[PDB]
C-alpha cells in the first residue's frame, strides 16, 4: 500500500482518489492519502470550493516514484510533485500517519470497481495520450482539447487521442466506399487494430482512459473519444468475439460508476441507440443493455 | 450549408456547379406472382445531373444489370449515383470541375461526401427547395433514350435547348422548373399544353418546342394555371 502526502491544504477543495472523493476545508490539517492500492493506476483530483470551473488533476502509477501534492499559490493550484530521496520521503510519511493525518483509500473487499474501470489503462500509454514527458504523472483537466479538436489551440496541452473519423481516406478504401462506410470492420480490424493500436488491450485501454477524463473531469472530447471508440466497434460486422465479451463488460461497469446526474451530458443519445438497438453488435452487448435500460431508459 | 430561397441566384454565378437528383436511379414495377405474392420488376434508370448555369445535363442510364443479384437495391442505388457522379467528375478537366454539387434528397449526402473524399475542395451541398427533378422521364426525349438503353450509357443533353440565345439562366432556370413543376402535377394536361398546336415543332436537336417569346408567355401562362388548378382538384378550393 502507498501513500501521497500533501504538504497542506491552504484553500477549500474537494478531492477525488479514482471514484471516491471528500471535502478539505481551507487550512484544515489534511496531509494525504494513505493504503492506495498497488498494482492499479490512480487519479487524484481536485474541484476548488471557490470555482467549480476547472475540475484537474493527476494520473500517476505509485511504482513508479514517490509523488506528493503542494499547493502552488503563484498558478493558484494543488501539484503533484516527485520526490527522489526516498529516505526524505518515507521519513516524511512516517511522522504524518503517526499523526493520523491522512484519510484511507476506503476500499471495500468485495468490490472491484477500480480494477473493472482501469484493467487495461497503463501510465505508459496515458503518457504518450498526454505530453509532458519530464514527469512520471499526467495532468488533465476539463478544458485540455484533443489533437481531432485542435484540427477542427495550444499542442504541448492537448490529449493525443487515436484520431476516429469514419468519413476520412483512412476508413474508407478506394473502390469499398459502400461496403467499408456501412461495415466498419476493415477501419477496426486492419487500420486501428493491426495497424495503430497493435492489440485490443492498447485500444480498449484508451477507451477506458478516455472515459475516466469524460466523467472526473467532464473533459468535452474525451467523450466523443469514449463514444467512437464504442461506435467504431458496435459498426463493424466482424470482430473477435473475445473483443465484444470484453466490452460488455468494460461499458457494463462504466454505465454502472457514471453518476445518474451526468447521463444527460456523459451520454449520447444517437450512438447508445444505434450501438445497442441497429447495429451489427446489437445483440451482443447483453450486460451493458439491461443496465443501460434499467438505469437510463429515458435516454433510449 | 443548404440551398434555399434566401440563396437562390447562387445557382447562376460563375462557379461550376451541379445539381444532382438520384429520384428515377432505382425504378420498378410492382405486380403479383402466379402463386399470389408481390415481386418487383426494375427497369432501366437514370441519373439527373445538370449545370443550372449553362444547362448541361449529364444522364448516366443506368441499366437494369446492375442490380442483378444485388441486396438492398434501394440502399445501393445511392452509393451507385455517388460511384457514377465521382467518376464523372474525374473525367471532367480539373477546370470543368464542379465546386459544389447540390443534391436534391438529403440521403445522397453521406453517399457522395464518401466517394468524393479525393476531393476536399468539392462542396456537397443540400437543398430546401423541392425541386421537380422527377420529372425528368416525362421528356419524351430522355424517357425515350433511357428506355432503349442495352448497356450503362451516358447522353449529354441541353435540357434549355437554345434558350441561353434569348434569356439568362435565371429565367431558364425558372422555365425549366415550371414546365417540370406542371408535368409532375398532371402530366397528360402539361403535355396536352406543349404540343395542342401542330405548327410549333421540337427540332431534332431539341427537348422542347421551338416556342416564340410570346407563345412561350402564353405557354408559361398555361403551366401556373395546371398548377394552380391540380392544386385545386387535389385539395378542393
Ligand atoms: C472523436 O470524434 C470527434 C472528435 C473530434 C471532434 C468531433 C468528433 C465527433 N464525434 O464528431
Ligand atoms: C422503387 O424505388 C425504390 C423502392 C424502395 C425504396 C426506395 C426506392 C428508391 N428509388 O429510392
Amino acid at each position: 500500500m502507498n501513500t501521497v502526502p500533501f504538504t497542506s491544504a491552504p484553500i477549500e477543495v474537494t478531492i477525488g482518489i479514482d471514484q471516491y472523493s471528500f471535502n478539505v476545508k481551507e487550512n484544515q490539517p489534511f496531509h494525504g492519502i494513505k493504503d492506495i492500492p498497488i498494482g492499479h493506476v490512480h487519479v487524484i483530483h481536485f474541484q476548488h470550493a471557490d470555482n467549480s470551473s476547472m475540475r484537474y488533476g493527476y494520473w500517476f502509477d505509485c511504482r513508479m516514484g514517490n509523488f506528493y501534492i503542494q499547493y502552488d499559490p503563484k498558478d493558484g493550484l494543488y501539484k503533484m510533485m516527485e520526490e527522489r530521496d526516498g529516505a526524505k520521503f518515507e521519513n516524511i510519511v512516517h511522522n504524518f500517519k503517526e499523526r493520523q493525518m491522512m484519510v484511507s483509500y476506503p476500499k471495500i473487499d468485495e468490490d472491484d470497481t477500480w480494477y473493472n474501470l482501469t484493467e487495461f489503462v497503463q501510465m505508459d500509454k496515458i503518457r504518450k495520450i498526454v505530453r509532458k514527458d519530464e514527469n512520471q504523472f499526467s495532468y488533465v483537466d476539463s478544458s485540455m482539447t484533443t489533437v481531432q479538436e485542435n484540427e477542427l489551440s495550444d499542442p504541448a496541452h492537448s490529449l493525443n487521442y487515436t484520431v476516429i473519423n469514419f468519413k476520412s481516406r483512412e476508413a474508407i478504401r478506394p473502390g469499398h466506399e459502400m461496403e467499408d462506410f456501412l461495415d466498419k470492420s476493415y477501419y477496426l480490424n486492419t487500420v486501428m487494430l493491426q495497424g495503430i493500436f497493435k492489440n485490443s488491450s492498447n485500444y480498449f485501454g484508451e477507451l477506458q482512459f478516455a472515459f475516466l477524463n469524460a466523467m472526473f473531469f467532464g473533459n468535452y472530447g474525451s467523450s466523443l473519444q469514449w463514444h467512437a471508440m464504442i461506435e467504431l466497434i458496435c459498426s463493424s460486422a466482424t470482430v473477435p468475439k473475445h473483443m465484444l465479451d470484453k466490452l460488455d463488460e468494460i461499458l457494463y461497469y462504466q454505465i454502472k460508476t457514471l453518476p445518474e446526474q451526468y447521463s444527460d451530458i456523459l451520454l449520447n443519445e444517437r450512438v447508445w441507440n444505434i450501438c445497442l438497438y441497429s447495429s451489427f453488435q446489437k445483440n451482443s452487448l447483453h450486460n451493458t443493455e439491461k443496465i443501460m435500460e434499467n438505469k437510463y431508459p429515458e435516454l433510449l | 450549408g443548404a440551398m434555399n430561397s434566401s440563396n437562390y441566384a447562387e445557382l447562376f454565378n460563375n462557379d461550376i456547379k451541379l445539381f444532382v437528383d438520384d429520384t428515377n436511379v432505382y425504378r420498378v414495377t410492382v405486380h403479383k406472382t402466379f402463386e399470389g405474392n408481390v415481386a418487383t420488376k426494375a427497369i432501366n434508370g437514370c441519373i439527373f445531373t445538370l449545370n443550372p448555369k449553362t444547362g448541361h445535363l449529364f444522364l448516366k442510364i443506368i441499366h437494369t444489370s446492375v442490380w442483378a443479384g444485388q441486396k438492398r437495391l434501394s440502399q445501393l442505388a445511392k452509393w451507385k449515383t455517388a460511384e457514377e457522379v465521382s467518376a464523372l467528375v474525374r473525367s471532367l478537366p480539373k477546370e470543368e470541375q464542379p465546386k459544389q454539387i447540390i443534391v436534391t434528397r438529403k440521403a445522397m449526402l453521406d453517399p457522395l461526401e464518401v466517394h468524393m473524399l479525393d476531393f476536399p475542395n468539392i462542396a456537397i451541398r443540400p437543398t430546401e427547395l423541392r425541386l421537380p427533378f422527377s420529372a425528368a422521364m416525362s421528356i419524351d426525349k430522355l424517357s425515350d433514350v433511357v428506355m432503349k438503353a442495352t448497356e450503362p450509357q451516358m447522353v449529354l443533353f441541353n435540357i434549355y435547348d437554345d434558350w441561353l440565345d434569348r434569356i439568362s439562366s435565371y429565367t431558364a432556370f425558372s422555365r425549366l422548373t415550371l414546365l417540370l413543376r406542371a408535368l409532375k402535377t398532371n402530366e397528360e394536361s402539361a403535355k396536352m399544353i406543349l404540343l395542342s398546336d401542330p405548327t410549333i415543332t421540337i427540332k431534332s436537336y431539341h427537348l422542347w418546342p421551338s416556342f416564340t417569346d410570346e407563345q412561350w408567355i402564353t405557354i408559361e401562362s398555361q403551366m401556373r394555371d395546371l398548377i394552380l388548378t391540380e392544386y385545386g382538384r387535389k385539395y378542393n378550393v
